[PDB]
RNA sequence: UGACGGCUCUAAUCUAUUAGU
DNA sequence: CTAATAGATTAGAGCCGTCA
């Protein structure tokens, strides 16, 4: 008969200085934080892509409802929420003839055709950027379904260009980093799901009951990619820096050459949540080893500390290094050798390969979210997925599987660690959801590491997320 | 920032609805009071005014303190033998016997 | 690549023993 | 160093559901 402890929801902040718990309700009651004036858009694609994009933009100017208004709060229209103008008047079409797209996608070599498609698109986008007086904020790339399907490494067709990826998305996002154009990739079947069907007269992607959720997430992503700040945290304390750390294999290379990346979150003393990547890919030449060398470990820690210091002027009082791996001793000693005296380094391992499933005795509903089972002073379980009593449902479908959290190195309180981890799940600007199942410091670092791995021609890449997500 | 004393004397004795900590539970109290005191609401928009009325009164839902008991998929081992033994078959078993 | 969750299938790398060193 | 026995520990890819 072990005991469970429950942790309250952290709450997120909005305009008027108003704190709520759900992002959707807090965008439809007080609106976003910063004040833009409108989003001018660029569209690259075929004529049908412009048609579909115009249709969707015109559609989402009116309120959209869902089937269930408790589980999924309504969408009251784009301008009624975001206090800005985004219609089919500030568009700038760049027609791409279907002849070239069809001609390229028949070469039977995935890398070659991926390279050709990415070059074809980015040449037009860069030419539009540099040599014209038009100001366009978010470049929307409408891509046909067949291009998306046939752009995988394990795809089938029914040396100079081999140092790349086989994916349209990763190469496209990597090759435009040095020019910094915020782009958004759409599929044709996503914006117009009615037309794209199967041999049954019904759409393949059925959004009939969840149109409002699709509008919410698309509008939120567009608002964030255009210099918008929709919400921020509420009670993340001063003097604390949160760091992520993820390892990515570079795959196509002579050496195994594991790479590593990071993310940084903290408070800027102006109540703003500074949140950006701190990445210059550090490489481990050893196969299968997921540990930094002392040199690169020192370099990474020094870069993070210097960024924090130049941001605020004072070194952090507490530092948290989150990861999915376990540090060895040399890595942590290298960490410690370049650390100031008035600063605490704490490392945490967040794992998901640990089977512990709890079942309610009577009902047909799963366990509450905030429940946590403390094992030791340095080990616990946390349920980031579970029943939320405000939306009358859960975040998953089957019985969920909790995160296993251990304080690997340092001295701290496990309750505060779980509280901060739960608070770090309300920052998924890529989505509009109640909360995340894993902390955001470990998911955006993953996206950065996946983006800046397909290319090897990149130096000093930017830190803002708007060019990766 | 203003205390009880500084309140206008003509209004301090009246029941007041509080917006200090949020504007949403204050609106919940407003709707409760209005529907209790029979204010003439003329619903002109259907399926919209009701949904907005429902969005408040549910944003503030939370958990209740009731004892709960859960099962799991862990079975606790009860008993163990008292001796782990290392027997010594010095070249007394085949070198490639495949003990398993 | 509009999100998220749950599964399944695959390579790796360490640590302890044994024979080819 | 390479060939097997395990326990413990990380990544990469692909598929399906979301409703009432
Ligand atoms: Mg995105």
């Amino acid at each position: 008969m072990k005991e469970l402890i429950y942790i309250e929801e952290p709450k997120i902040l909005f305009a008027h200085g108003q704190k709520c718990t759900d992002a959707r309700d807090g965008l439809a009651l007080f609106g976003p934080l910063n004040n833009l004036y409108g989003i001018k858009s660029g569209v690259i694609g075929t004529k049908q892509g412009l048609k579909i994009f115009r249709d969707y933009l015109d559609h989402i100017q009116k309120p959209i409802y869902n089937s269930n208004s408790i589980t999924r709060p309504m969408f009251p229209g784009f301008e009624a929420v975001f206090d800005c103008k985004w219609e089919s008047t500030g568009i700038t079409f760049k027609e791409v003839t279907n002849e070239d797209i069809g001609k390229f996608l028949y070469n039977s070599s995935t890398h070659k055709r991926t390279y050709d498609l990415v070059s074809l698109f980015i040449d037009k986008i860069i030419s539009a950027n540099k040599n014209e007086d038009e100001n366009v904020d978010v470049w929307f790339v409408i891509v046909p379904d067949e291009i998306y399907k046939y752009c995988r490494p394990n795809s089938v067709l029914p040396a100079e260009t081999y140092n790349y990826d086989a994916q349209f998305h990763d190469q496209f996002k990597a090759r435009l980093l040095k020019h910094t154009i915020p782009t958004q990739i759409f599929r044709e079947s996503t914006l117009a799901w009615r037309d794209f069907k199967n041999a049954f007269g019904l759409p393949i992607r059925d959004f009939s009951k969840i149109e409002g959720h699709l509008a919410w997430t698309i509008s939120t992503a567009a608002f964030y990619k255009a210099g918008g700040k929709p919400w921020k945290l509420s009670d993340v304390r001063n003097g604390v820096c949160y760091l992520g750390l993820v390892y990515k294999k570079v795959e196509k290379s002579k050496n195994p050459r594991n790479a590593c990346c990071a993310a940084q979150m903290f408070l800027d003393n102006g109540d703003g949540t500074v949140f950006k990547g701190e990445v210059g890919p550090w490489y481990n030449p050893k196969n299968g080893q997921y540990h930094l060398e002392p040199k690169e470990a020192k370099a990474l820690l020094s870069q993070s500390l210097q960024s924090y210091k130049e941001q605020i002027g004072e070194y952090p009082k507490e530092v948290f290094i989150h990861a999915k791996t376990r540090f060895n001793h040399q890595e942590w000693d290298a960490f410690l050798e370049v650390t100031p005296k008035e600063t605490n380094l704490v490392g945490v391992t967040i794992s998901k390969t640990k089977p512990l499933k709890l079942y309610k005795t009577e009902g047909d509903y799963t366990i509450l979210r905030g429940n946590a089972y403390v094992v030791n002073e340095r080990s616990a379980f946390l349920w980031t997925v579970g029943y939320v009593p405000k939306i009358q449902t859960a975040l998953s479908m089957e019985v969920p599987n909790p995160l296993f959290i251990e304080i690997n190195k340092g001295e701290a309180d496990i309750k505060q660690v779980l509280k901060d981890i739960l608070s770090l799940t309300k920052l998924n600007y890529n989505a509009c959801i109640f909360a995340d199942g894993e902390p955001v410091t470990l998911r955006f670092a993953d996206k950065i590491g996946e983006i800046l791995t397909a290319s090897t021609d990149i130096k000093t890449p930017p830190l803002a997320f708007k060019y990766y997500i | 920032q203003l205390s009880y004393d500084d309140i206008n004397i003509d209004i301090v004795r009246l029941n007041a609805i509080d917006f200090k900590m949020s504007w949403a539970r204050g609106l919940k109290d407003i709707l409760e009071a209005f529907e209790k005191q029979k204010v003439p609401k003329e619903v002109a928009d259907a399926s919209k005014s009701n949904l907005l009325y429902q969005q408040i009164f549910l944003h503030d839902k939370s958990v209740i303190e009731k004892e709960e008991i859960y099962d799991s998929n862990w079975l606790s081992i009860l008993s163990f033998p008292e001796e782990l033994r290392f027997h010594e078959y010095n070249w007394m078993l085949p070198k490639r016997f495949d003990v398993r």
